[PDB]
């Protein structure tokens, strides 16, 4: 049967057949790794009276690569939260000898676009079912919730914290929670416990040795953060955004928000698709007064860019631009150098807030719910790269900032 | 009793094995028929489980 | 299934003649008292009374 | 009403060690075995 | 996906809900 | 057109059909026989 | 465990002396907490050649 | 798991909506549910 | 009695016992050469 | 003309050979030297009344019956020649198609 497929054969097969060398698919090839084992060792976290605590990772290993901060809350009221977890957390910075090398600044609107961005329906959704809690539960239920923190060496084993190669130094982070009677709407009067389990990995001495004595060099991300003001009126008004920023990037996300929820949009809801609850109309990146493309629409910045990017798209009021081709891997493809650019704006044009009960009375393009004039700022995330460079048991950056 | 099949020689590698399974609907709400209706699948190679 | 390298037929190593297969014997030894001989004489009974063979080489090129 | 019955056959294996399987599998063998032989006959016996 | 609206044994909705036709029994408010 | 569409429809098949002909089926040579003749005669019955 | 990847496919041809048997077994049609009906299924297995 | 629980808002629905059991809500409607 | 970590876990080489008096033979198999393709090259260019 | 027997209504057959029943080859069409061959068919009009058989039994040869438009599947067959080459316990078909 299938054989007749290998003896019809010709020159045209001469650009899809390999050689008589082992190229094949089959007579696997194997790859084999090193043996290591991996061990989550719990961190004392010290009280934390709705300020700042310090998580200090010592030297139980040789590499850590990921920080699991696990929160136990119960629910004071019968509003459905909306990621409590990461509502409770309001920011980590991250400092490596001292000094300050990655911050998570107001942090559940960037674990929010992270997780939009970033995990697919299946992750994403676990990522949910470890973070929110919302069958028609009684108030009072206790349940314990675990928020990974984002970091930059998170994503790939192979960049995991070379903890073993810094002998003279630790890491620590600082995560600081500011209220839980504020903004998830749950509390009831109740402080939450708050305990961090992180993992460690332990290798042989071949490459323990190797690795703890030899100079190394990361490419690290770093995510920098802006906001400012935006409000929105009844007219088609403009912005003009100053962009603080500096280093490489691969990509910016920029979002209007209602900061007392984790709402993007005027529907009052998270996750809505529909552009007609969002109010920018177009926008247009500048670089020392000259234009990086024509003013491209507001959806555009949501449903299109994302597809080459990430493979996926955030909900309405998350707006992203890319300059790379890949977004999320590991390798380089593609930056522009936010440090030898002296001005970086981000343009706006808004729709106007004329609209009322959408469903029904909606205009057609030029127009959202009036409900936007209720919105106060806008936040732009972007993540740069970085070096961290470990020698003689001492690590930093190349680059301040 | 227990069946088994002897896989025939009508090429160079097995890749994959899968089995087509044909029934019925009667009212019942079931989950994964064709799942619950196997309980034990072994392969051996001459005679040797692996 | 097995790539099973011999016919295995039923004329392996059988031999269904008859008591004919005496009076052949009988006339490779002596006249009618067949009885005694092969008491005697065994090793030569059963190097005589088996079944031979045929090479098949079956050779595999590289 | 009767029900078919269920029908398996249980074999006994003799896993061997190291040299006598080497062994049995390349040398000659000869095993004394016994058979059955059989063939059907019919009685007439009378009553008187 | 959203195409194959058919459930078994639960349900609950919070907000509002919007449709053509419908039938059931008559549990209803008003 | 005809016979011919067939004709030069001439394979590598058919090497082991037409190729180096031992015979045709239109030529028959017919093998020459002994002259003979039958007859039908009667035989008598002994007995009754 | 061969269908998790092609490359590690059982190399049947480089297994000549013996052959691969699946052994597995059925549970009755009636069985299943929700099951449909009496149906005897028709069972049928094809297997992946290369 | 996914669709199986419950939803969070807004179904709209452009054909019918079929249940066996019963439905717990009430409103405005078709032409009863108003007399 | 030795603990665990100290026993063998390697089983019998029922691979190298076996001994099959006739060695191994490449299973070829084929349906023939597809001879309505003879002289037919796919590799011939427009001059 | 070919084999000499009978072949009931609704079977044709065409031959190559002057014994198509026989084993000894005796002329043959070598498909795989045809790009393209078709089998042309012409219909005779299906309307008789199958129930009628003043109809049925009382008509020309360019018209049938109005129950033969169930007969809607068409088998055609080919016979024709390989060879079946063994050598040292192997064996298969010389020409592939």
């Amino acid at each position: 049967g299938a054989l007749n497929q290998l003896v019809a054969v010709g020159k045209q097969d001469a650009f899809i057949t390999g050689d008589n060398l082992d190229n094949s698919v089959w007579r696997n090839v194997t790859k084999k790794v090193s043996n290591f084992a991996m061990e989550s060792i719990e961190n004392y976290i010290n009280v934390n009276p709705g300020s700042t605590t310090s998580i200090v990772v010592g030297r139980f290993g040789d590499l850590v690569r990921k920080v699991t901060l696990e929160i136990t809350m119960k629910k004071g009221s019968t509003t459905n939260p909306f990621y409590p977890s990461e509502q409770y957390v309001k920011y980590a910075h991250l400092s490596i000898g001292g000094q300050i090398v990655y911050r998570i600044d107001d942090f559940p609107t960037w674990t929010r676009v992270h997780e939009e961005l970033f995990m697919d329906p299946d992750t994403r959704a676990t990522n949910q079912r470890v973070n929110n809690f919302r069958p028609e539960d009684p108030v009072g239920a206790i349940r314990k919730f675990y928020l990974d923190i984002p970091l930059f060496f998170t994503d790939d084993a192979s960049k995991a914290l070379p903890l073993i190669a810094l002998q003279y130094h630790e890491v620590k982070l600082d995560v600081l929670f500011a209220s839980p009677g504020d903004i998830p709407g749950i509390d009831a009067s109740y402080t939450p416990t708050v305990e961090c389990y992180i993992d460690y990995v332990f290798l042989d001495t071949p490459e323990r040795e190797w690795f703890a004595r030899n100079t190394h060099m990361y490419v690290i991300e770093q995510l920098q953060h802006y906001n400012n003001v935006f409000s929105v009126a009844a007219v088609e008004q403009t912005k003009r955004l100053n962009l603080p920023f500096t280093m490489p990037t691969r990509y910016l996300i920029w979002l209007l928000k209602t900061g007392a929820d984790g709402v993007y949009t005027t529907s009052g809801y998270p996750f809505e698709n529909n552009d007609s609850y969002a109010a920018i109309k177009s926008a247009k990146l500048q670089f020392n007064g000259t234009d990086r493309f024509s003013e491209r629409p507001g959806y555009y910045f949501t449903t299109v860019q994302p597809q080459d990017a990430f493979g996926r798209s955030p909900s309405a009021g998350i707006y992203v631009y890319s300059f790379g081709l890949d977004v999320t891997g590991m390798t380089s493809k593609g930056a522009l150098n936010f440090s030898r650019m002296d001005n970086a704006t981000l343009s706006i044009t808004t729709k106007a807030a004329t609209a009322a009960t959408i469903s029904d009375v909606y205009n057609q393009s030029t127009t959202l719910a009036s409900a936007i004039t209720d919105f106060t700022s806008i936040a732009i995330y972007a993540k740069s790269f970085n070096v961290l460079k470990i020698d003689y048991g001492m690590g930093g950056m190349l680059f301040a900032n | 009793g227990n069946p088994s099949v002897l896989i025939p020689r009508n090429g160079d590698l097995i890749k994959s094995i899968r089995l087509e399974i044909t029934l019925k609907k009667g009212t019942g709400q079931s989950f994964y028929p064709a799942e619950q209706l196997i309980s034990y699948l072994a392969l051996k190679i001459g005679g040797n489980i692996i | 299934f097995r790539d099973t390298a011999s016919i295995g037929f039923s004329d392996t190593h059988q031999d269904e003649k008859t008591l004919r297969f005496l009076k052949k014997q009988i006339s490779q030894f002596i006249k009618h008292l067949k009885e005694y001989y092969p008491n005697n004489e065994l090793t030569k009974k059963l190097v005589m009374k088996y079944s031979d063979v045929q090479l098949l080489p079956y050779t595999k090129g590289a | 009403g009767a029900a078919q019955p269920t029908m398996s056959v249980w074999v006994d294996y003799i896993f061997l060690d190291t040299q006598e399987r080497t062994r049995f599998a390349q040398l000659p063998h000869e095993y004394l075995i016994e058979q059955l032989q059989f063939t059907g006959s019919e009685t007439a016996t009378p009553s008187a | 996906p959203l195409n194959d609206p058919i459930m078994i044994r639960t349900m609950i909705v919070y907000g509002n809900l919007s449709a053509t036709y419908f039938t059931g029994n008559g549990a209803a408010l008003t | 057109a005809g016979g011919l569409s067939q004709l030069v429809a001439y394979g590598a098949q058919d090497v082991y059909l037409t190729g180096n002909p031992q015979i045709t089926f239109f030529k028959t040579v017919y093998r020459r026989y002994t002259n003979f003749a039958i007859e039908s005669i009667q035989q008598t019955i002994n007995g009754s | 465990f061969f269908s998790k990847d092609t490359s590690v496919a059982l190399p049947l041809i480089a297994l000549q002396y013996h052959d691969i048997e699946l052994d597995f077994r059925f549970n009755d049609v009636s069985t299943i907490q929700g099951v449909d009906a009496s149906y005897t299924p028709t069972i049928e297995m094809y297997i992946d050649y290369v | 798991p996914n669709w199986n629980p419950f939803f969070n808002r807004s179904i709209i629905v452009s054909g019918n909506l079929v249940v066996a059991g019963g439905v717990i809500e009430g409103n405005g409607g078709g032409l009863t549910n108003s007399a | 009695r030795v603990k665990k970590s100290a026993l063998p876990d390697k089983e019998f080489p029922i691979i190298e016992t076996e001994k099959y008096p006739e060695p191994p033979i490449l299973w070829e198999t084929t349906i023939g050469a597809p001879s309505r393709l003879f002289d037919r090259s796919d590799g011939v260019k427009y001059v | 003309q070919s084999i000499g027997g009978v072949t009931p209504a609704g079977v044709y057959l065409y031959s190559f050979a002057l014994k198509p029943a026989g084993r000894q080859p005796s002329g043959t069409c070598n498909f795989s030297r045809i790009d393209n061959a078709t089998l042309s068919l012409t219909y005779k009009t299906c309307s008789i009344d199958a129930t009628s058989p003043a109809a049925v039994l009382g008509n020309t040869e360019t018209v049938t019956a109005n129950t033969a438009t169930l007969l809607t599947a068409l088998n055609i067959y080919a016979k024709n020649y390989n060879v079946l080459r063994i050598m040292s316990g192997m064996g298969g078909l010389a020409y592939a198609n």
